[PDB]
Formats: structure tokens, sequence, C-alpha cells
């Protein structure tokens, strides 16, 4: 369920390091290891995540009603050194 | 808008082909592309998509694997690589242009279709 | 996911059910012999210019469906009931609806 974007400089630049939803935590941050994944809505797992290149939750308007928002978790495919922020991006935030 | 499939014609089981779609009276680069497939007698069976910037390919359970989709923006062009084609895979090929699903971050529905090409293996 | 339609019908209604298809938009496409298929229908119950104000429809629960009033000869066609299924990223197709 992981899709290529590579904060919004349309650029899109979310690297990994030694609007907002939450965070990554852990090491080699796939299915090899524990992580740690925190993401607000909170919801806290350790699990072995095998994470995407770039991890996100996508938001849009349900049938463009602007009363009922929902979002995709476009962050793992499966289920500390290095982290990550999970941004809320709106398709229109990556689009032209 | 026009899209003009080619690259058609008969194989058999196991050897690959490739088809190419041509697309013309709209900034081909503004657009995701679909290819969808129909074999004699049966309903419409999704094959894959590409964005307009080709970063994300996504493709039917039935073909993952073996077909590859992909884009030339330079060109206008789009590309289905299809390998190890079985005679299950006889179809009419079309080549599609995306238009965005409200019900979903990055979904897409289908708005200009292709006259399409017979692949038959 | 899939969708379910009737092989046929003879205002024409073309039901297409699926699991709380509610939450998913649904989409129709219209295909006459020896041609491709057209956007009839969008977004529910949005239409594409050049489609005949004939044509509207509904999404609601377990079943979507297409209505099309005052239809003519012209209509004999295949129609498509697909959405998009975020859960794997493949476009759904329903097994399609003749119309007589
Ligand atoms: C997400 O991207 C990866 C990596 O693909 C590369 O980066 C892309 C942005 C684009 O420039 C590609 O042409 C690059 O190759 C995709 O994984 C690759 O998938 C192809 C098959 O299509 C395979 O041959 C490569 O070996 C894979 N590379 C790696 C590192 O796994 C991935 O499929 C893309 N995800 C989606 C949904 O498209
Ligand atoms: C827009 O959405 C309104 C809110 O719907 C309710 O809350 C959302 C978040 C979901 O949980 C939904 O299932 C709930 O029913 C509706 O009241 C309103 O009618 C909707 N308007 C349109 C045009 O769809």
């Amino acid at each position: 369920q992981c899709v290529n974007l590579t904060a919004i400089h349309k650029r899109f630049d979310n690297p990994v390091l030694p609007i907002i939803r939450g965070w990554i935590f852990g090491t080699t941050l796939d299915s090899k290891t524990q992580s740690l994944l925190i993401v607000n809505n909170v919801v806290i797992k350790v699990c072995e995540f095998q994470f995407c290149n770039d991890p996100f939750l996508g938001v849009y308007y349900h049938k463009n009603n602007k009363s009922w928002m929902e979002s995709e978790f476009r962050v793992y495919s499966s289920a500390i050194t290095r982290f990550q922020t999970l941004l809320a991006l709106h398709r229109s935030y990556l689009t032209p | 808008v026009q899209l003009v499939e080619s690259g058609g014609g008969v194989v058999q089981p196991g050897r690959s082909l490739r088809l190419s779609c041509a697309a013309s009276g709209f900034t081909f680069s503004n657009y995701g592309m679909h290819w969808v497939r129909q074999a004699p007698g049966k309903g419409l069976e999704w094959v894959a998509v590409i964005w307009y910037d080709g970063s994300n390919k996504f493709y039917a359970d039935s073909v993952k694997g073996r077909f590859t989709i992909s884009r030339d923006n330079s060109k206008n062009s789009l590309y289905l690589q299809m390998n190890s084609l079985r005679a299950e895979d006889t179809a009419v090929y079309f080549c599609a242009r995306a238009f965005p699903d409200s019900s979903s971050w990055s979904g897409f529905t289908i708005d200009y279709w292709g006259q399409g090409t017979l692949v038959t293996v | 996911y899939e969708l379910t339609q009737p092989p046929s019908v003879s205002t024409a209604r073309i039901t297409c059910g699926g699991n709380n298809i509610e939450r998913k938009s649904v989409h129709w496409c219209q295909q006459k012999p020896g041609q491709a298929p057209a956007l009839v229908v969008y977004d529910d119950s949005d239409r594409p210019s050049g489609i005949p104000e004939r044509f509207s429809g509904s999404n609601s629960g377990n079943t979507a469906t297409l209505t099309i009033s005052r239809v003519e000869a012209g209509d004999e066609a295949d129609y498509y009931c697909q959405v998009w299924d975020s859960g794997s990223d493949q476009v759904i197709f329903g097994g399609g609806t003749k119309l007589t």
C-alpha cells in the first residue's frame, strides 16, 4: 500500500533523521527489526513493521464533503537510531 | 482528446509482446493513464494504472509481476510490456485517460478510452 | 472487492451491489457493440459534458443504481459499474449489464 512521493518544498522531501500526525522510530525501519509507530487521529505500537520509503497519511474530503474528512494509512505494508515524521498530505499539496 | 493503440497481434504462450498508445489533443504529462483488457464474450478487466509523472505503477493481481506499465512524456506515449503471456491473456487492450476519484486520496476512474488493439496468445 | 450486477435489463435501472458500497464512489461507462467504452456517470451522479440529462444515479447502503429515463434504442449497450479499491489500489469492474 506504498506510494512514491519523493517538508513540501511542488517538490516533496521528508528525509529520515538520526499537517503532522505522528512519527516513526527505529533502526533499519523494516521487517527485520522492531520499530515504534506513533500516530494521532493516539495509537502507539511496536511491531515488525515494513515501512514505506515515503510513509504518510493521505487526507481527502469524502466525495468532496468538507464536513467529512477521511484518510489513507499509507505508512506500512505489514506489521532507536533513526526517525521520520508522518505527515497529513492533501492530494492538492503534491499536485501542480 | 484521442488515444490510439498499436502493437497488437498473435503470439504463442510463453512469449512477450509490447503494446503502445499514442496520445494527443491534451497535455499527456498532466494525466495518469490506464490499461484495460476485454476478453471476447467477457466484461472489462483492469490491467494497470500509471501516474502522470511515472512515479507510481499499480497492477491488477492477475498481471502483477508479468506486465510492466511505463510512460514517455517527451514522446506523449504510453507503453505496456507483457511478458510470459498465456492463453488466458487473450483480450482487446485499451489505453485510457485517468480521472480523479472523489472517494479516494489518489484513486482513479476512467474518462477517455481508445479504440483498443487485439492481442491473441 | 467485487461488484455484482444483473446480465441484462429490459425507465431502465441498472443495479450494482457491493459491501457498504455507499462509502465508495461508483462510476459508470457505456460500451456499444464494436465500440470502446465511454464515461457516462462519475462520482455517483455527476455527468461529463455530452451526456444527456436522462442519465442519473444514486449510491446508498449496499447498492448503487444507474437510472436511464426515456430509454432510447440508441442506449442498447453494455453498462459497467466500477469503483476504486483503495485497499488494493485496483479498479474493480462488475460483470456488465446489457440493455434491451
Ligand atoms: C516506488 O518506487 C520503487 C523504486 O523505483 C525507482 O524509483 C521510482 C520513483 C522510479 O524512478 C522507478 O523507475 C525507479 O526504479 C518501485 O520499486 C521498483 O519496482 C520495479 C518494477 O516496476 C522493480 O524493477 C525495481 O527493482 C523496484 N526497485 C526497488 C528498489 O524495489 C516501487 O514499485 C514503486 N511503487 C509504486 C507503487 O510504484
Ligand atoms: C457530509 O457529512 C456529514 C457528516 O456525516 C457524519 O460524520 C462523518 C464524519 C461520518 O462519520 C458519516 O458517516 C456521518 O454520518 C453529513 O451529515 C452530511 O449529510 C454530508 N453531506 C453530504 C453532501 O454528503
